[PDB]
């Protein structure tokens, strides 16, 4: 069994060896590998060990996606334990189901890109917040379809990931522009639609994202511009922030008051683009309900 | 069945021409004008245990008369007739002529789930009846016979109900709606002899020790009757106007 | 909300005739989400009906239940324990006495905790006792008999309080008893008071 | 039984005539009882009036004092409110705020102190830091230390309270003084010019003054003896 | 046959399709004293509905289910007849009479539907006493798992939304809100509650007294002054008489007004409701479906005169007291059910998974 050093080292190595890998995917793979090497025979003990490893996996890379992946993994093992009832029989089936689950979630970026690239028109002006690989893949798919468009991206001041995405997008010969986080209200009137990533989809259909997303959502609503969000299926989490203060503090801080995360209400979101398809925000809760019945 | 009708009757008292009809006819007519397909009648037997013979000449649909012994009281009659009692009882008296809508009483028995409902006539020895502000629930019942010198009220009664309205001229019509467990308690205790004289005051006193409630309907503009000869003459005078619509 | 899922529910049967010699906890198949949070100790599931789920890796379980809380999972069976394990290196006498049966001063020595002499604790601490799935009922029945309450979490809290009280009564530097393994602590205490008298 | 006696009567000169006829009468209750029992001769009946939307009550003891003070602060005797200044004077002017907080001129509240509700502060009062005053009336010119707690207490003119005091449901008369770290249990009374020494917890019925016999405990610059 | 209750007074033109009765006039004036057409339990329940002795939605549903259990206990199947549909045919006039006494609520409608489905499901081979016992046990289990356990789950769920030192605004009287607040105070949370009331029922005094007896600090004011206290209010916790398939919340008259004013002040809105009050029907306003109470309840004595004393003498004067109103789904943030905390737009989803 892993001893809090093999687990963290495995997580960091998984992230480092594949820099194009989501944090939640790396966490799920680490949990599956931990389940492979257990050397114990009890479903209760396995659940306890997994849920205890969740905290030490969330100690580093405290993003919401890791917690969502851990909750999804716990629900997965509970679902398997319902069906079989012998830890010995259930172990192999959980291992194989985790293998298929990893293979399925590895294609989420491609599915989202294929489903979403049709919403970008010729001559459109996309507005993006920060660096996200899903939006990058969507724009790559749009370019592969011979569409021509412009892109504005904010600098994301706390860590200049906006410039990183601008570089990664100029690498594809896409005409892009970099704007300040305070220039969003100046730029919204030029853009035709807004595409942002998500670090987690909350129960009501809102999103949890980098600190500058709420301003862009509010400005787009004021200017009546569509606001599209791309997020993977494993980012669904049963949390309901009543407001900005209500989101748990373990997601705001640790990568005078510099939160790293804010919450966007579902009323400001037009459509969610997931590997499950194109959804209204109200759909998300439905899915997140069907999992827990 | 919701109610069982019991008529008290213990020339005799029940046979008394009032508008060419006997005294006992009016309560029976009142009962059978509002449902009451069947009625239990207790027959007096002090003069003779054969009054049911000429009772059976009445034109009412169903009559169940039973002879009695030489002497017996109202509660004693009730504990005699228990074996045929199955639900809430509606105890009446033969000497009662009135035109009140009976629902006005039984509604108080229905809506509030009362343990006792009674009827009284407004004015027109004494009995002191204290009711609440709404004039429906009665909180105090007394007579000067057992009232030594002064009317006495418990502090907690006024604590719960800080306004008590007192009446002295009220006339008891002896029309009672009673729960079954009241009869059962009467069965467990043979001390009580008369309903109006001992049972009802006991129930009123037991209101303020799952709990029991007692309600009274005080009618203000209608008819009432009693045993007295002057009351008999008044009933004879009023029946001519009363019997026109009945 | 995954914290409320259970696999087996402990039904509690308390005997008024003999709360110590009788009364038992029986585990039944319960594969559904519970109404309350769940704690896991030695593969045993405790419904946190009277207590609340806690987080962190602080030692001294006394500080978990001093706040009205209880950890999600702790003990030797947990790979990542939240009690900062310690050994209580005195169970050699417990292993030696495990082969001893019930048959003066030793009688009152074994009287604690139940008030009646018993050798069940040595069977608990015996080396040939794997803390598997088949032993949950027996360990939980021992815990339930020990305490005086209808709630299993309150039974755990009362058990640890009794252990701490006896440790301070005999003067064993109570810091060396954090409730990491209640049965190891109680076996050490019973054997030590047997040796003393 | 639901009638509160406001002790207000509309009388006739016949009332004074009856009082001087029966020279032994001493109270209004005596007059009412003697008149109601003597009804067969000199009828002289008494009537009554009931009010429902108006307020009236007389202060007879400390219980009535506290109840009426709470009612007055909570505007139950409108328009006779503290901010109305119905006795026009420069000293007794104040402003009304949320949760029935009445603040006079130059109150100078400290940092971190919280006024919960139903608090009246007199002119020239000084409040320390991290205080907690609730449901209390504080007279003008009072001086209050730091980290104090006042709950349903009344302080008259010149009251000085040291830091760390805990005062609940007690009355402090003119120029009373409380030393460091003193706790006053409910139903406590400190009369004028009374000091209480440090490190003492007065019981739940303490009444102390400078007059030995009438006071339950003779008071001085000390707490015990 | 049961006579038709007569409308009292003149109705508003926009509400001409709704009945409007008087509290003093009852149907039992034209009914036999020993109840024959309808069961005595049903006539008692109708009298205590019309007079207002049972008001709460949960209380009304519980009373109706107890009366139905009493009816089922005394039911005797006729010869050459089957219980499954004879019992439903017998129950239909009882429902009509109860609707005559006072219009049914959503909880009563759902209970009636559930009981009809249960009765229809009774097999023909079942023997009478076993069928009656099964129906009584089903009614008891429904009451338990749809009121008591649901309230416990909702109270547990709402404990996480209540923090220390926050202000909660409640409206009217509802057992669920009072239970949630009392349990939250018992667990250790410290907070204030603001009670908002409205004429003529003035039923906020019930929850005010409950909170005072529980020890929770409380404030009291009428609905028009609500816009004065919302600046200091942190959350608005409401109870719902029904959740509609479009997410709209049907409740007491001032609920949607309070939601709108709270939205104007940027205050989150939570609505607590049990999943058995969810309705498949939809309505976009309070006009198409509502209940008209006794207009004479609007009369109040201000000073020494009642301005609306002889209001029927004026030919062109009408009185209007609604009982319910509809809150649009965009004014509600949470719906707290025994299933958890859900968005206001997930009402049909629950309706899909409960059938």
């Amino acid at each position: 069994p892993m001893d809090d050093k093999e687990l963290i080292e495995y997580f960091k190595s998984q992230m480092k060896e594949d820099p194009d890998m989501a944090s939640a995917v790396a966490a799920i793979r680490t949990l599956l590998e931990f389940l492979k090497r257990d050397k114990g025979e009890t479903i209760q003990g396995l659940r306890a060990n997994l849920t205890s490893a969740i905290e030490t996996l969330c100690g580093v890379d405290s993003s919401v996606a890791v917690s969502s992946g851990g909750e999804l993994f716990l629900r997965f093992i509970s679902l398997a334990s319902l069906e079989y009832s012998d830890y010995s029989k259930c172990k192999k089936i959980m291992i194989e189901r985790g293998e298929l689950f990893l293979r399925r979630i590895s294609l989420s970026r491609n599915k989202i890109a294929d489903l979403c690239h049709t919403f970008i028109k010729d001559g459109a002006t996309i507005l993006t917040h920060a660096y996200s690989r899903v939006v990058l893949r969507v724009l790559e798919a749009a370019v592969a379809a011979k569409k021509r468009f412009s892109v504005y991206v904010t600098e994301s001041q706390p860590d200049l990931s906006g410039k990183k995405m601008a570089k990664a997008l100029c690498h594809l010969n896409v005409p892009v522009t970099v704007v300040l986080d305070a220039a969003v209200g100046y730029i919204m009137e030029k853009a035709d639609l807004v595409i942002v990533g998500a670090e987690g989809v909350v129960e009501n259909g809102g999103i949890i994202n980098k600190i500058g997303t709420n301003q862009m959502a509010v400005c787009a609503k004021a200017q009546n511009k569509p606001f599209y969000v791309v997020a993977e299926s494993f980012k669904f989490v049963r949390l309901f922030p009543l407001n900005q203060q209500d989101v748990p503090d373990k997601f705001k801080y640790k990568a005078e008051e510099h939160p790293w995360v804010d919450y966007t209400a579902p009323s400001l979101i037009t459509l969610l683009f997931t590997d499950l398809g194109v959804l209204t925000p109200s759909a998300v809760s439905d899915e997140l309900i069907k999992l827990y019945l | 069945m919701e109610f069982q009708a019991v008529v008290m009757a213990v020339i005799p008292k029940p046979l008394l021409p009032v508008g060419n009809k006997p005294l006992i006819w009016y309560p029976l007519n009142l009962l059978e004008r509002v449902g009451f397909e069947e009625v239990i009648v207790v027959t007096t037997r002090d003069v003779q245990k054969a009054l049911c013979a000429e009772f059976k000449m009445k034109m009412k649909p169903d009559i169940v008369c039973i002879p009695d012994d030489a002497d017996m009281g109202t509660a004693d009659s009730l504990r005699y007739i228990y074996p045929k009692l199955k639900t809430d009882v509606l105890v009446l008296s033969c000497d009662l002529i009135t035109d009140v809508a009976l629902h006005e009483v039984v509604d108080l028995f229905r809506a509030y789930d009362a343990s006792l409902a009674m009827l009284m006539r407004k004015g027109q020895q004494r009995d002191f009846i204290g009711v609440d502000s709404t004039g429906k629930r009665l909180l105090f019942m007394a007579n000067e016979a057992d009232l030594d010198e002064e009317l006495v009220i418990k502090g907690s009664i006024l604590q719960k109900h800080p306004r008590i309205r007192f009446h002295t001229g009220l006339v008891d019509a002896h029309l009672y709606c009673l729960k079954k467990y009241i009869v059962d308690f009467l069965m467990e205790n043979g001390s009580i002899t008369s309903i109006r004289s001992e049972l009802i005051p006991y129930l009123v006193r037991k209101q303020f020790s799952k709990s029991l409630d007692i309600y009274s309907f005080i009618k203000e503009a209608n008819t009432l009757n009693l045993a007295p000869y002057d009351a008999c003459w008044n009933a004879c005078r009023g029946d001519r106007w009363e019997d026109l619509s009945r | 909300m995954n914290s409320q899922y259970m696999f087996d529910y402990p039904a509690i049967n308390i005997d008024v005739r003999c709360h110590r010699l009788l009364s038992s906890v029986s585990y039944v198949a319960y594969n559904k989400f519970h109404t309350h949070d769940v704690s896991t100790y030695e593969h045993c599931e405790i419904p946190l009906e009277k207590l609340r789920l806690g987080f962190g890796r602080r030692n001294s379980l006394a500080d978990f239940y001093s706040l009205g809380e209880l950890p999600a999972s702790w003990g030797p069976a947990c790979y990542f324990s939240s009690v900062k394990p310690m050994m209580y290196t005195f169970q050699g006498m417990a292993s030696d006495l495990s082969r001893f049966d019930l048959t003066p001063n030793v009688l009152k020595a074994l009287s604690w905790p139940l008030g009646i002499p018993d050798c069940e604790i040595f069977s608990i601490c015996s080396d040939r006792f794997v803390r598997g799935l088949q032993t949950r009922d027996q360990l939980m029945s021992y815990i339930l008999r020990m305490g005086d309450s209808h709630s299993l979490d309150e039974c755990i809290v009362q058990a640890h309080k009794k252990i701490l009280q006896e440790a301070r009564r005999l003067g064993l530097s109570d810091e060396h008893y954090n409730g990491y393994d209640l049965f190891r602590e109680i076996g050490s205490l019973v054997c030590l008071r047997l040796i003393n008298a | 039984y639901d009638l509160l006696d406001c002790h207000i009567s509309i009388c006739s000169p016949q009332v004074a005539q009856l009082f001087t006829d029966n020279f032994d009468y001493q109270t209004r209750d005596d007059f009412v009882r003697g008149l109601l029992v003597n009804e067969e001769i000199l009828g002289n009946q008494i009537h009554m009036h009931v009010t429902a939307k108006e307020y009236g009550a007389r202060v007879s003891n400390l219980h009535m004092y506290s109840a009426v003070c709470a009612d007055v602060i909570r505007r139950w005797v409108y328009p006779l409110t503290p901010e109305a200044n119905f006795t026009d004077s420069t000293t007794q002017s104040c402003t009304h705020s949320r949760h029935n907080i009445y603040r006079g001129p130059e109150v100078s509240l400290g940092h971190g102190s919280i006024l919960e509700e139903n608090v009246l502060l007199g002119s020239g009062t000084v409040i320390g830091s991290n205080c907690f005053i609730t449901n209390s009336v504080i007279g003008p010119g009072c001086h209050i230390g730091d980290n104090v707690v006042l709950d349903q207490t009344y302080l008259w003119q010149g009251v000085r309270v040291a830091a760390g005091a805990q005062i609940h449901q007690s009355l402090l008369c003119d120029n009373a003084e409380v030393k460091e770290r003193v706790t006053l249990k409910p139903r406590s009374v400190l009369t004028s010019q009374v000091v209480v020494g440090p490190n003492i917890t007065l019981p739940e019925g303490s009444v102390i003054s400078l007059h030995p016999p009438d006071a339950e405990e003779d008071e001085d610059d000390g707490e015990f003896s | 046959q049961v006579p038709t209750r007569k409308d009292y007074g003149s109705k508003v033109s926009l509400f001409s399709h709704l009945p409007q009765y008087s509290r003093q006039n009852s149907l039992t004036q034209f009914m036999s004293i020993p109840s024959s057409v309808i069961h005595p339990a049903m006539v008692r329940l109708g009298l205590q509905y019309s007079q207002g002795l049972v008001s709460g939605s949960n209380a009304r549903c519980i009373a109706l289910l107890r009366a139905l259990q009493q009816v089922i206990q005394d039911y005797t199947t006729p010869p050459n007849e089957e219980l499954s549909r004879d019992l439903v045919n017998k129950l239909k006039p009882y429902m009509s009479f109860l609707t005559q006494c006072r219009p049914l609520s959503a909880s009563m409608h759902n209970a009636i539907k559930f009981l009809n489905k249960e009765i229809t499901s009774v097999g023909s081979s079942k023997r009478e006493e076993e069928a009656k016992s099964e129906l009584r046990a089903a009614i008891d289990r429904y009451v338990q798992e749809k009121i008591v356990l649901a309230a416990q789950a909702i109270s547990r769920f709402a404990y996480q939304k209540i923090s220390n030192g926050d202000v909660i605004l409640v409206y009217g009287c509802s057992s669920l809100v009072s239970r949630i607040l009392q349990e939250a105070w018992t667990e250790g949370r410290r907070f204030r509650v603001v009670v908002v009331d409205s004429r003529p029922w003035l039923e906020g005094r019930h929850t005010l007294r409950s909170l005072v007896h529980a020890g929770v600090p409380a404030s009291y004011l009428l609905i028009p002054a609500a816009s004065y206290v919302l600046p200091e209010v942190s959350k608005v916790l409401l109870g719902a008489h029904a959740l509609l398939a479009n997410g709209s919340v049907m409740s007491r008259v001032g609920t949607a007004q309070l939601a709108l004013v709270a939205r104007a002040h940027n205050v989150p809105v939570l609505v607590c409701c049990e999943t058995y009050k969810f309705c498949e029907r939809v309505q976009t306003d309070a006009f198409v479906s509502n209940e008209l109470d006794d207009p004479d309840d609007l009369q109040c004595k201000r000073g020494e005169h009642v301005a609306l004393a002889n209001w029927q003498n004026h030919a062109s004067l009408r009185l209007l007291n609604l009982v319910y109103d509809v809150t649009p789904p965009e004014l509600v943030d949470l719906v707290i059910t025994e299933l958890g905390m859900i968005p206001c737009s997930s009402v049909p989803v629950v309706l899909r998974v409960k059938s």
